[PDB]
């Protein structure tokens, strides 16, 4: 993997959240 | 007749991944040759040694000093 | 051409990856790669894993672009065998580089096989004489066995393995295959005019009256090449040895350099290397090749091999491997070639299996070993020769002294092959003529000849007419030296009537270098 | 087994894996829905501390690294694809592994959308006309019928013309190349003469 491909991933290019959103009742429990 | 047979040739491109201990790691350049002689940037030439997957091994004809990363 | 075809991955010198997308080829299968600048044979050596096989190429990689299409061929490299391959010169892969035409395949056979079972193994020893005084006396060849010479670096292993060519290779019967590994091509270019000279090879239209196949992987071919024409050597003496089922001589020059050059390959194949920098896999890669030839119960072929030692040393591990596999060993020592005796054998280094007093006779055995217990009392004498003299040791110690050196220079001797650069003629020692002419040195019936006088002679006569040349030219002497020279009537012209029949060679106009090559560039 | 044929070929075990996710989403017909999971989980590492902390941390063991992965993706509609591989990069510690498989998924699937990204630059704002008039030469320099997208961007330097950057190879077919290209052959060429 490049470097010129790999720092264009640090914006955001999701345009979908159907999982970002769908973690915070999920995650914080889970790591507790 | 030079003007009338002119098309000015696709220039294929590689960034330096790693250079020093007189060996420059090139990144890119997929179509190049094993043993074709590559031009650096800053005019020193090189020669593609080691064809890998990721990465072809550049033997500096030259300082390495001139070259950087990219 | 999807499928049974893959590209190239990775080019490293003359290994390369190639990727398969699917079926992949067997380890030693040959490949081809499309769109090269001249034929470029892979031969896959590993299953690197990720669909990937590891192939070394029989050519050179410059010119490869990690994309090209390699196409499988479905089986190992496979070279023409038979009688059509005879007068022919042939390169690792089978290609004819004689510019004679195809080569007529009487069949088409891999170049890698294993070795012949311990049932199909022979186990006669019947002598092979050689007409060399040092070979026949105190090494003895076996008809049908595995020789080595030994030596490294201008000792004159080449020039002896020529003279074995010309005296048992003429006298032989049957075929010959000269495999020439990593030597010289000024030095095979000369062996093939030489044989066109000779007769063995024959060119055009009674090609098959020839009694020699070729096969080059000389010094200028990449490490691939170089690893496998011994073997492509090996599959033109096993035809002739399995199918035609005939006695074949197999001379294969420097065997050495197939062992080199697995060990250049070997670095790029990702392996830790073994001792002092060569492949781990060095024994079997030698062992796997040198079980091939061998006589078997329906043929045989008697090899003749030259072994180059590096820096003159013999524990090095490309030497010290090949040992093993040989029946009889001749080892060329550069301290013996200084000293002007040739061939350069040490006679204490040279060993047989048919040095046997069951196998060679009892006298042949006795004078042998009488020969080197002289040679070896001598050098044991070295060092105190050398620091305290000659005239120091006993009566019984410098009467084997002198008896050392003439047994030093009588295994000396003129090849008919180095008289082109020598002047003296060759000399074919019979076998009887080198027993009861070593025998008559060590019983002391010629103390009273000099040294000099066993230097490069044929046999026990020659010492004596010698010697009797020698002590004449110090004894013919003439008074006034007969000249005649000067008044002689209408024979030598005068300076300028000589200087006038000289053509006056023209000069044409300063080295000319432009007009031949504007000629025909136009291009920069 | 029988795997859809991948566009291009790339490099070892990190473009691999997206390979193999990339015909395995090829086989399901989700190409364009595991790719934005991907880029969701992209966004997902860089809010949360605790779930890159399931990435770098080596004393995070096995169990607690492959229950949480599980736990927060035994639901949310994720897919098949991205739901089992998840929960293996997760037993074999490669969750940092993400960041380049994605990069290599992408160009997997521009190399599927038939697509090529470059960046024309030009001395002057072009018309309704000089945009396919180098739009209709600039399909000699892609290896297809690919869709070049565009870009472009601006420079006096040149004296009109365009060059391209195609981000691998440019092509340089402006006129202040064309202009040292011929002073380096006449000149050339008059120390011949
Ligand atoms: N029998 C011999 N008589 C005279 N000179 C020899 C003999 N053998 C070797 N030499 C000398 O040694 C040199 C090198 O021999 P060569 O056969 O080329 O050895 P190698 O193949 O080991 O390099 C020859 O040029 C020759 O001058
Ligand atoms: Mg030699």
């Amino acid at each position: 993997a490049d470097a010129k491909a790999l720092d264009e991933l640090r914006k955001p290019k999701f345009s979908s959240k159907y999982l970002i959103q769908h973690v915070s009742q999920k995650l914080i429990p889970a790591v507790k | 007749e030079w003007e009338k047979s002119y098309q000015p040739p696709v220039i294929h491109l590689g960034r330096v991944l790693s250079v020093g201990d007189g060996i420059a790691r090139v990144y890119g350049l997929k179509s190049v040759q094993a043993g074709e002689l590559v031009c650096f940037d800053s005019g020193v030439k090189g020669m593609a040694l080691n064809l890998q997957a990721d990465h072809v091994g550049v033997v500096v004809f030259g300082n390495d000093s001139v070259i950087h990363q990219g | 051409p999807a499928i049974d075809a893959g590209y190239v991955s990775q080019v490293i010198g003359p290994v390369v990856d190639v990727r398969f997308d699917g079926e992949l080829p067997s380890i030693l299968s040959s490949l081809e790669v499309e769109g090269h600048s001249v034929r470029l044979v892979l031969e896959v050596a590993q299953h690197m894993g990720d669909n990937t096989v590891r192939c070394i190429a029989m050519d050179s990689t410059d010119g490869l672009v990690r994309g090209q299409k390699v196409v499988d061929t479905g089986s190992p490299i496979k070279v023409p065998v038979g009688r059509g391959t005879l007068g022919r010169i042939m390169n690792v892969i089978g290609e004819p580089v004689d510019e004679q035409g195809p080569i007529d395949a009487a069949d088409i056979w891999s170049i890698h096989r294993e070795a012949p079972e311990f049932t199909e193994q022979s186990t006669e020893q019947e002598i092979l004489v050689t007409g060399i005084k040092v070979v026949d006396l105190l090494a003895p060849y076996q008809r049908g066995g595995k020789i080595g010479l030994f030596g490294g670096a201008g000792v004159g292993k080449t020039v002896l393995i020529m003279e074995l060519i010309n005296n048992v290779a003429k006298a032989h019967g049957g075929f010959s295959v000269f495999a020439g590994v990593g030597e010289r091509t000024r030095e095979g270019n000369d062996l093939y005019r030489e044989m066109i000279e000779s007769g063995v090879i024959k060119l055009g239209a009674e090609r098959g009256n020839s009694k020699c196949t070729l096969v080059y992987g000389q010094m200028n071919e990449p490490p691939g090449a170089r690893a496998r024409v011994a073997l492509t050597g090996l599959t033109v003496a096993e035809y002739f040895r399995d199918i035609e089922g005939q006695d074949v001589l197999l001379f294969v020059d420097n065997i050495f350099r197939f062992t080199q050059a697995n060990s250049e390959v070997s670095a790029l194949l990702g392996r830790i290397p073994s001792a002092v920098g060569y492949q781990p896999t060095l024994a079997t890669d030698l062992g796997g090749l040198q079980e091939r030839i061998t006589t078997t119960t329906k043929g045989s072929i008697t090899s003749v091999q030259a072994v180059y030692v590096p820096a003159d040393d013999l524990t090095d591990p490309a030497p010290a491997t090949t040992f093993a596999h040989l029946d009889a060993t001749t080892v060329l020592s550069r301290s013996i070639a200084e000293l002007g005796i040739y061939p350069a054998v040490d006679p204490l280094d040279s060993t047989s299996r048919m040095l046997n007093p069951n196998v060679i006779g009892a006298e042949h055995y006795n004078v042998a070993r009488g020969v080197q217990k002289v040679l070896q009392d001598y050098k044991n004498l070295q060092d105190i020769i050398a620091i305290l003299g000659m005239d120091e040791l006993s009566e019984e110690d410098k009467l084997t002294v002198a008896r050392a050196r003439k047994i030093q220079r009588f295994l000396s001797q003129p090849f008919q092959v180095a008289e082109v650069f020598t002047g003296t003629p060759g000399k074919y020692v019979d076998l009887a003529d080198t027993i009861s002419g070593f025998q008559g040195v060590l019983t002391g019936k010629y103390d009273d000849l000099p040294e000099m006088a066993f230097y490069m002679v044929g046999d026990i006569k020659e010492v004596k007419e010698k010697a009797d040349k020698m002590a004449k030219d110090i004894a013919s002497r003439k008074e006034a030296d007969n000249k005649k020279v000067s008044e002689e009537l209408k024979d030598i012209p005068s300076l300028d009537k000589l200087v006038s029949e000289i053509k006056e060679v023209v000069i044409e106009e300063d080295d000319g270098l432009e007009e031949d090559f504007k000629a025909e560039a136009l291009s920069s | 087994l029988k795997l859809p044929t991948a566009p291009l070929q790339l490099s070892g075990t990190s473009a691999q894996i997206a390979t193999l996710l990339w015909q395995v989403a090829a086989k399901e017909n989700q190409l364009d829905k595991v790719q934005d999971e991907l880029y969701q989980f992209i966004e997902l590492f860089k809010q949360h501390s605790e779930l890159r902390r399931l990435a770098t941390d080596p004393f995070v063991p096995t169990l607690v690294r492959t229950k949480i992965i599980s736990s927060v993706l035994k639901d949310s509609g994720a897919s098949e694809i991205t739901k089992k591989l998840f929960e293996a990069l997760a037993d074999e510690g490669a969750l940092s592994a993400l960041l380049e498989v994605t990069v290599n998924y992408e160009e997997l699937m521009l190399a599927h959308k038939k697509e090529v990204y470059c960046t024309v630059i030009t001395a002057e704002p072009l018309d309704k006309l000089e945009r396919v008039e180098l739009t209709k030469k600039a399909e000699k320099f892609v290896d297809a019928g690919f869709k070049l997208v565009m870009q472009e961007k601006i420079d006096k330097k040149l004296l009109g013309g365009f060059v391209i950057e195609f981000s691998d190879r440019r092509v340089d077919m402006s006129t202040a190349k064309k202009v040292e290209e011929f002073n380096n052959f006449v000149n050339k060429l008059v120390l011949s003469i």
